């Protein structure tokens, strides 16, 4: 780990979204338009998007139905089971970051922190994700893991979908494993074996967490079953992209709005 | 991926007469803008052919392959490959008469770290030259200013697929379904040379790095005196595609040919080259 | 109109990667490192390595410019 | 009362097949996500399978990946196993786990390879 800024030259971030983004090409990915820079000053041009889930989730006034929130979730994960199958982690999910057009298409945004994955010779930056959408195994300093990273900040999406206001607020690394452990309860080393291997691991006193159906009364059987496998502590059988599309919730009755029908904010 | 990645798509060429078609491209252009400023005639001899231009790069690619290996803090071999990679790219449409390969090379080194993730900072890059402080500081002020440029030279196109991982996962494949081969270990050297005999050659812009990757290992097959023809009809199952088949046999020998002809470049001719090309940027022909 | 889960489908131009349960039951993953508990811990896998490298070096092997 | 009572280990040769059973009461079986977890003697703890709530969904350790199989009744609240190609290295106690929320672990049955 190392670098610095302005002997550097082009700026690492940019050179990220430039890097990975002209590899990819997804209806729920960002697209870059352009790219164009002048002495190690470099700017991005995307397609434009009429506003963000972040503005969505504040508006009072829009009204979020089950049938919204499948499309909001369904079109997320589309975007990142493409993601994941080219081995690249997004590792900043959060509403801001998922962008929607005019015609109600989410589209994942800033790949600033995006990297690719799966090499056994890379060592990975734990302090990525936003902290109140951050895995526990990152809180603990894990400088490798997987697709876990991602799935933790989509439960911690669907919570603010669900309760309009952010699931785990944490004013530090550690205050934000408190607040994870005493709303989901401690893990113990069934749940997470080897859990304390963590290079940055710390012992919290166990709370016994409070049950999903009260955290979310408004939720059946079949959005707790997915909200339950997106917080699994253990991050080797916390659910794939993958298998949360493949969930009885996103088939079921209720069905996802069509993204011409999807709520445009106030 | 590189089923879709923009390698595939937009740097891997059909024959070796459209490399040298574009690379022939670059000099006559730059012929064109010199004699243009009025400084130099049409047939100037400070100008330097095609073939010269090739000799210098083949020079100060190896010199950027000797850069890396002593790399103080170890370099990736990923990127090394994505060094060299973008070398290649960039004197396809540009010529060395008008960017030097010395500070190019370094340049392509100095965006591999950044795209690999092979994070080092500037001083400790820099520290990596075998000269003073006051000329370590000169190399990374030339760095930063064809930094943007270089970029532009290869239309934004960063991610390089090496042929390293995919030849990894032909030894697990090996290991795993193919015990005709006791040990496909004993095939990680020789291929490892054969590898690094490719990557001075224009196959890196000729084939896939899967094709790369299996075209070293059955070549250090046949070193060993080793039968693995079943490893494609039976495990690959091309017994099914004879057409497909034949192409990924005719593509193996057309690689080992590119290796058969290759002109390592001569220090007598080096010597000569490297007067000329320094005299062809002291005149400043630019402008 | 239900949402059913359809399988993405992109062309590989190569042999086929085998399914991630193969990787365990046919012994693909005696051949690459196994992870250590501080790896299993943050949810990196050898079927990881595994998988990325069976793709990589099937990826393209059929493909001609 | 929580409990979880698992059932079927024994002695099986190289290459044989075992399927466990567990049965779970004093909570809502239906509701939580349950899992498989074994202890060889000399090692630590070592997650197995794990099956969402409403069963369509599996995960499996790379050790036991194609060869073992979890699956759930939540209508007779048991929870199963299955083993196939059972290698000298599957020789460990296997314990049914509540692998959600408040934790719950069996007490455990021997599975021994030869």
């Amino acid at each position: 780990g190392h670098r610095s800024e302005a002997k550097d030259g082009i700026n690492r971030t940019a050179l990220r979204e430039i890097k990975l983004l002209q590899e990819l090409s997804h209806p729920n990915i960002i697209g870059l338009l352009d790219a164009f820079g002048h002495k190690s000053n470099i700017s991005l041009v995307f397609d434009f998007m009429e506003t963000d889930l972040e503005v969505i989730i504040k508006d009072n006034s829009l009204v979020l139905t089950p049938s919204h929130i499948k499309a909001y979730m369904l079109m997320t994960l589309q975007g990142l089971e493409y993601l994941h199958q080219h081995w690249i982690l997004h590792r900043d999910l959060k509403p801001n970051n998922l962008l929607l057009d005019e015609n109600g298409v989410l589209k994942l945004a800033d790949f600033g922190l995006a990297k690719s994955f799966g090499s056994p010779n890379r060592a990975y930056t734990h302090q990525v994700v936003t902290r109140w959408y951050r895995a526990p195994e990152l809180l603990f300093g894990a400088r490798m893991y997987g697709v876990g990273v991602d799935m933790w900040a989509v439960g911690c999406i669907l919570a603010e979908l669900l309760l309009r206001v952010p699931f785990l607020p944490g004013d530090s690394d550690l205050d934000q494993l408190t607040r994870i452990f005493e709303t989901l309860g401690t893990p113990t080393e069934e749940q997470w074996p080897d859990m304390c291997s963590l290079p940055d691991y710390v012992t919290f006193k166990s709370f016994p967490g409070i049950p999903l159906h009260h955290i979310f009364s408004a939720a059946g059987d079949d959005l707790l079953d997915l909200i339950q496998g997106l917080f699994l502590f253990n991050p080797c059988a916390r659910i794939t992209a993958t298998q949360a599309l493949k969930m009885k919730y996103f088939s079921n009755r209720p069905g996802p709005t069509p993204g011409c029908q999807l709520p445009r904010p106030n | 991926m590189y089923h879709n990645s923009s390698q595939k798509r937009h740097w891997t060429f059909s024959s070796e007469e459209q490399l040298a078609r574009l690379r022939a491209d670059a000099n006559r252009k730059f012929r064109c803008k010199a004699v243009a400023n009025g400084k130099v005639l049409p047939n100037d001899p400070v100008f330097l052919e095609p073939h010269e231009e090739m000799t210098l790069c083949k020079y100060y690619e190896k010199r950027l392959l000797e850069f890396c290996s002593v790399f103080k803090p170890a370099m990736p071999r990923s990127v090394v490959g994505t060094a060299c990679m973008y070398f290649k790219r960039f004197y396809l449409n540009n010529s060395v008469m008008e960017y030097h390969p010395r500070i190019i090379m370094l340049t392509c080194a100095f965006l591999a770290c950044k795209v690999d993730e092979f994070n080092v900072s500037s001083p400790q890059f820099v520290g990596n030259l075998r000269e003073s402080p006051l000329g370590q500081e000169k190399a990374l002020e030339q760095i930063l200013e064809y930094e943007l440029l270089l970029i532009q030279q290869l239309n934004f196109h960063l991610i390089v697929h090496n042929p390293y991982r995919p030849f990894e996962g032909f030894l697990i494949d090996l290991k795993t379904r193919y015990p005709i081969l006791e040990n496909p270990e004993i095939l990680r050297k020789t291929a490892d040379d054969f590898l690094n005999r490719i990557a001075l050659t224009d196959a890196y812009l000729l084939y896939t790095p899967s094709q790369i990757a299996l075209t070293a290992i059955l070549s250090s097959a046949s070193r060993a005196g080793i039968t693995m023809e079943s490893y494609l009809s039976e495990s690959l199952m091309l017994k099914e595609n004879r057409t497909c088949l034949s192409q990924l046999l005719d593509i193996m020998k057309s690689m080992r040919n590119l290796v058969k002809k290759y002109e390592p470049p001569r220090s007598e001719e080096v010597a000569v080259l490297k007067q000329k090309l320094e005299r062809c940027h002291s005149a400043e022909l630019a402008l | 109109a239900l949402y059913e889960y359809q399988p993405l489908q992109i062309e590989t131009y190569g042999p086929h990667v085998p399914e991630l349960e193969m990787l365990g039951r046919l012994g693909y993953l005696n051949h690459v490192r196994a992870a250590s508990p501080q790896d299993l811990a943050g949810g990196y896998t050898s079927s990881l390595a595994c998988h990325r490298a069976l793709q990589d070096a099937f990826s393209g092997l059929f493909w001609q410019p | 009362q929580v409990q979880l009572v698992e059932s079927g280990g024994g002695l099986v040769q190289p290459g044989g097949s075992l399927r466990l059973s567990c049965v779970a009461s004093g909570f809502t079986f239906k509701n939580f996500y349950m899992g498989w977890v074994r202890q060889a003697p000399d090692k630590g703890l070592e997650w197995v399978a794990t099956i969402n709530s409403g069963g369509e969904i599996q995960s499996y350790a790379d050790s036991v990946k194609g060869r073992f199989t979890i699956s759930r009744d939540n209508a007779k609240n048991t929870l199963y196993l299955q083993m196939n190609n059972l290698r000298p290295e599957d020789t460990a106690v296997y314990y049914c786990s509540k692998q959600s929320s408040t934790p719950a672990k069996g007490q455990g049955t021997q599975v021994t390879v030869s």
